[PDB]
């Protein structure tokens, strides 16, 4: 019942214009297609919003093709499964919330399209998350189903560890060790979360010049304009 | 209310000057930063106290936030 | 091969901090206490996380500079 | 002598008829310098990490 | 948990030993005094509406020190027949009005 | 030739004070935070659908898909908060100048305050997130404090027995519209303003100086208007979800209530105020009263000078009342524990001593010191 | 519906209770039938 604040991170995209590293988000999406996705929603993302940002549309369609996925109804009247597409959405893990609490303990694997976005901390806390599992202390007996993590509320987590030294392979050649991973998913589940991210720190950028060009020149003719009145001197000339 | 109709001013002149015969920005840092100056003293006394003490509240009370979310050394201690 | 991560030389590097074998210290001091006792309703959880606070600041603080 | 500002005044800015039309082409290479400026600026700022350093990659 | 008017509605199956267990508990102890049995209509099914009484805050059951719930917004903890034990919550957990149709259907409202 | 005649005596050549500082900027700022609340608003309407089904999803699917959905989105969530700093900024001028004393146009303001923040409160619920779930559903039941139909009067309002889609349609519905009837009412709040003329900083009548509103105030609200865009531009690019609550990204649902319960930073120090008293009616006679004292502020008045600019006292415990509600907007931030209980039954107390009790007493004595 | 119209509550609730009507989900993750209710809507005929 004590909180554990989360560090700062120095994140490849963290100062104010600093875009997404687009390998690490690369990285990062086959960590959460190879390890999140078996039991993690991202309802809000589509194979082509992959497109332009980690991968290419032929790549992103063939990631797309791998999976197979619902469509209908057909002219019988009934569904069939069909390859995916670049406009079909994530696969979601189970039908329903109440699937997900009977697969794994009576708890909601939360979906991840927002993650970072809906938690305090953001990356820093999901990085601390993965990465800061331990043992539990003495006197802290957890109960079934559960695992000791210190950065999450409770203390008593329901996930299993979800990435260890490498869990799996990157296809650029990179080391994939457990701190690896957990860099690359978690700048991955940033754009999830915020993918207009690099667009709108250009925009940031263009805005904080155009007002530094701006305000002294708007200014100037406020000046320019007020001079009439800030110099004039008034004098009083009573008669007797 | 209207130009003309506002009240009854006599016997004052005001003289001014073109906004281009002028300049827009005279004496801004020769007189002004003493000006700025001048005033923030003439305030300061007034507006500044209540904020320190919002300040002092403030990190008091987070502090003994922090303090009371701790553990304590009477739980159980001296007491198998 | 066998591979290693960054993370756990950086946390052996950073253990090794005063403030980290302080807290350390405590924690020790506490498993002690509570092992010793007869049944409390008392953990360590306070102390491990002190000390993991200690440590993951310095960790963070060049535990990135290793990974790309 | 016929001034550096003088100058502009003179023949570019005195009607109001072609101030609005030295704004309007001004403003017009304005828009294409200042973005192209900042783009690249932004972009030597985000150097390696954006998609169109590494598109050439995969493709 | 159900979903019942919005609100959450607690239906709950205590076990014989726990039934008379509440039973066991004294009535004056408690900051709103009621004896169990003036809160349940069917001694092994208690129903209740999962609002905390201090403010709307909906409990985990399984929970806190007794055997019935837990507040998580300022830790009010509750007993297996809904009565507020730890404060700072001021009453009891609100029973709804219910009636039994036949040994399995039953009907709250 | 009607209309530019109205346009003239309004914004061309009114008569302005010579002497106004860039406290008086905040009333042109109001309505640039109004107008862009209503047409980002309007351009997120186009795409946003009122359903528990889809709402979520719509609003996501703006922010995500729809070309610049969500840079109109954070200009509107951020932009509400800029329309509320720009509006107790224009309260507290009023408060400090002794503008007040325009009793229709203050008393209209008082009513323009309670419009947006039902407009702003009925807007947060509208994404239906679970900080605008459990916000109605905390705020809203307040109501049943009422002593003898205040529970038929939330049924009523929710249109059921709890929030649901029926609450949050017509939640729509008063968001869309409610900014028109501000606006309407905020010509009659100018309507009186021109009749009154305006105040200037030493609260001594300014017909003896005077000036046109154009071409002086033109460019100096152009100027003010830049650093209100770069003061939401900033928000909007480099801080959106600032402000903002994270748990508002966890979609709503009724069976798990999140554990830090609030509303958004503009209602804080009524909802300390609120909390400061434990009795359910009196914590919503107090809240309710926290803002409609405003309505008493022209009658408390005793100081025979208009303005605070020449008043030592008056000025110490103004500067204390901001001081005491920037206290309750950190208190009803913090969860409700020592030592912030303490704190804020202080801090409660003493905004409505500053107010009723002192600031009366301070401006009665800084006339005898002056022999009135 | 049918209630005060043409039939009593507890005729319509008889008719509604003969036919049976999907609900769900369970605890388990999956759909299940249950006899009608004043509540429901007239079955349809097929599932589009
Ligand atoms: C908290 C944010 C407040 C930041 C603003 C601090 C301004 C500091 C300052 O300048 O104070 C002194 C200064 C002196 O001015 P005069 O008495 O007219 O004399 C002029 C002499 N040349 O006082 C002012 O500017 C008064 C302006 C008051 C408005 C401030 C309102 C802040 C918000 C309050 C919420 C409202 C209440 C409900
Ligand atoms: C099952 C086979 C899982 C895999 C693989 C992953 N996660 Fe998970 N996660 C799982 C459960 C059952 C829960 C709920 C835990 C609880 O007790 O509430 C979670 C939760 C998370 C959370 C939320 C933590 C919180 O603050 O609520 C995050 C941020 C999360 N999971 C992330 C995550 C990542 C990044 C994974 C792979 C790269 C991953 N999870 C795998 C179950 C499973
Ligand atoms: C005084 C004027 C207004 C204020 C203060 C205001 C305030 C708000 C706020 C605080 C939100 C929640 C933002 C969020 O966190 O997501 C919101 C949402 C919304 N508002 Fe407004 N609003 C105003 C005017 C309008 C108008 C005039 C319209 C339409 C004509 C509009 C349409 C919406 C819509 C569709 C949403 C939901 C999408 C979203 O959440 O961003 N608003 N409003
Ligand atoms: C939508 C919100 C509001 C708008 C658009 C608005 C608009 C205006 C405008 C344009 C002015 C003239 C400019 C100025 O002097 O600042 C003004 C002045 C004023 N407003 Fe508001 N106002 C709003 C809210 C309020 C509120 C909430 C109050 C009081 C509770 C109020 C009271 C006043 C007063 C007293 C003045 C006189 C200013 C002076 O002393 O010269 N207004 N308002
Ligand atoms: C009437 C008036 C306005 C004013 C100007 C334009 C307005 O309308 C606008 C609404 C939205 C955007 C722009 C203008 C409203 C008030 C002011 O600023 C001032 C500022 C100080 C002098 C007195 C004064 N009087
Ligand atoms: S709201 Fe349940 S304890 Fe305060």
């Amino acid at each position: 019942d004590l909180e554990l604040h989360p560090p700062s991170y120095p994140w490849s995209h963290r100062g104010l214009l600093s875009s997404l590293d687009h390998t690490s988000i690369r990285r990062g999406f086959q960590v959460y297609k190879q390890v999140c996705s078996s039991c993690h929603s991202m309802d809000y993302v589509a194979y082509r919003h992959l497109v332009g940002v980690c991968y290419t549309e032929d790549e992103a369609k063939a990631l797309a093709e791998e999976v197979e996925v619902q469509d209908g109804p057909n002219e019988d009247g009934e569904m069939f499964m069909r390859p995916g597409k670049l406009s079909d959405y994530f696969p979601k893990p189970y039908p329903n919330p109440e699937a997900a609490r009977a697969a794994n303990n009576g708890a909601l694997p939360p979906d991840l399209s927002y993650i970072v976005r809906a938690r305090h901390g953001g990356e820093d806390y999901v990085f601390s998350l993965l990465t800061g599992y331990c043992e539990p202390p003495t006197g802290v007996s957890l109960r079934e189903g559960l695992y000791f993590n210190p950065y999450f509320p409770g203390q008593a987590i329901g996930m299993a560890p979800p990435i260890y030294n490498e869990v799996l392979e990157f296809d650029d050649g990179t080391p994939a060790t457990m701190s690896q991973v957990a860099k690359d998913v978690c700048t991955f589940l940033r754009w999830a979360a915020e993918p207009e991210h690099d667009h709108r720190k250009r925009m940031g950028l263009k805005m904080l010049l155009m007002m530094g060009l701006l305000l002294p020149l708007v200014y100037a003719m406020k000046r320019h304009k007020w001079s009439v009145l800030k110099s004039r001197k008034l004098a009083y000339r009573p008669p007797k | 209310r209207q130009f003309g109709h506002l009240t009854r001013v006599r016997h004052v002149i005001t003289y001014s000057l073109s906004p281009f015969e002028q300049r827009a920005f005279p004496h801004y840092f020769s007189k002004g930063i003493p000006n700025v100056l001048r005033r923030t003293r003439a305030c300061i006394l007034r507006v500044a106290p209540p904020f320190v003490a919002f300040y002092l509240v403030y990190t008091w009370g987070t502090q003994e936030f922090e303090k009371s979310k701790r553990k304590n050394p009477a739980a159980y201690e001296n007491d198998r | 091969e066998e591979l290693v991560d960054p993370l756990t030389t950086v946390r052996e590097q950073c253990e090794q901090l005063e403030k980290c074998v302080k807290a350390r210290e405590r924690l020790e001091l506490c498993d002690e206490r509570v092992s010793s006792r007869s049944q409390t309703e008392e953990d360590c959880t306070e102390e491990l996380l002190d000390f993991l606070h200690a440590r993951d600041h310095c960790v963070a603080h060049k535990l990135f500079n290793s990974l790309k | 002598a016929p001034t550096l500002t003088a100058r502009l005044y003179s023949l570019l800015f005195r009607r109001t008829s072609t101030f609005a039309l030295t704004i309007v082409v001004g403003a017009l290479f304005f828009e294409r310098a200042f973005d192209q400026g900042a783009d690249a600026i932004y972009e030597h700022i985000n150097e390696g990490k954006l998609w169109k350093h590494i598109k050439h990659k995969y493709e | 948990a159900f979903k019942w008017r919005g609100k959450p509605l607690f239906v709950r199956h205590r076990t014989k030993k726990e039934i008379d267990q509440e039973a066991a508990v004294e009535v004056s102890q408690l900051r709103d005094p009621q004896h169990d049995l003036e809160r349940v209509k069917k001694p092994e099914w208690v129903i209740l509406i999962g609002v905390c009484t201090h403010l709307g805050c909906v409990p985990i059951a399984n929970a806190g020190d007794f055997g019935g719930y837990y507040c998580p917004c300022h830790g009010s903890h509750y007993d297996a027949s809904g009565r507020i034990r730890k404060g700072p919550a001021p009453l009891n957990l609100e029973v709804p009005s219910y009636e039994f149709t036949s040994d399995d259907m039953v009907i709250v409202g | 030739h009607p209309l530019m005649k109205i346009v003239n005596n309004a914004f061309i050549d009114l008569p302005a004070p010579s002497n106004i500082s860039s406290w008086w900027n905040f009333g042109s700022l109001l309505g640039i935070c109004l107008i862009l609340q209503i047409l980002t608003g309007l351009f997120l309407a186009m795409h946003y659908t009122s359903d528990t089904t889809t709402a979520f999803s719509s609003v996501t699917h703006i922010c995500r898909d729809v070309n610049y959905g969500w840079i109109i989105r954070y200009m509107h969530a951020n932009g509400a908060s800029m329309f509320f700093i720009c509006l107790y900024m224009h309260v507290g001028r009023g408060l400090y100048y002794g503008s007040y004393t325009f009793l229709e146009t203050w008393n209209i303001g008082v009513i323009l305050l309670l419009t947006v923040m039902a407009t702003a409160f009925m807007g947060y619920v509208l994404p239906w997130g679970q900080m605008s779930f459990w916000g109605a559903t905390v705020i809203t039941n307040l109501l049943s404090a009422i002593p003898y139909i205040g529970t038929n009067l939330v049924e009523w309002i929710w249109g059921g027995f709890s929030v649901d889609k029926a609450t949050l349609t017509r939640f729509f519905a008063f968001h869309f519209i409610l900014p028109f009837i501000i606006m309407a009412i905020a010509m009659v709040h100018l309507l009186f303003l021109h009749e009154t003329g305006s105040n200037n900083p030493t609260g001594i009548s300014s017909d003896v100086d005077k000036i046109p509103f154009h071409p002086y105030y033109t460019i100096k609200d152009i100027l003010g208007a830049l650093l209100l865009i770069l003061a939401l531009m900033l928000l909007v690019l480099f801080a959106p979800d600032l402000l903002g609550d994270p748990d508002n990204y966890t979609p709503a649902n009724p069976l798990n209530t999140p554990p830090h319960i609030k509303p958004e930073w503009y209602f804080l120090f009524a909802y300390a105020i609120l909390r400061s008293i434990p009795n359910k009616l009196g914590g919503v006679l107090a809240l309710a009263f926290s803002i409609l004292i405003l309505a008493l502020i022209p009658l408390l008045h005793t100081s025979k000078q208009r303005s605070m600019m020449f008043r030592p006292l008056s000025q110490c415990l103004f500067w204390a009342l901001v001081a005491d509600l920037l206290t309750l907007t950190w208190i009803g931030g913090q969860p409700v524990e020592h030592p912030y209980i303490t704190i804020g039954q202080l801090a409660s107390v003493l905004y409505f001593l500053l107010i009723l009790v002192l600031m009366p007493t301070a401006g009665t004595i800084e006339n005898k010191l002056l022999k009135w």
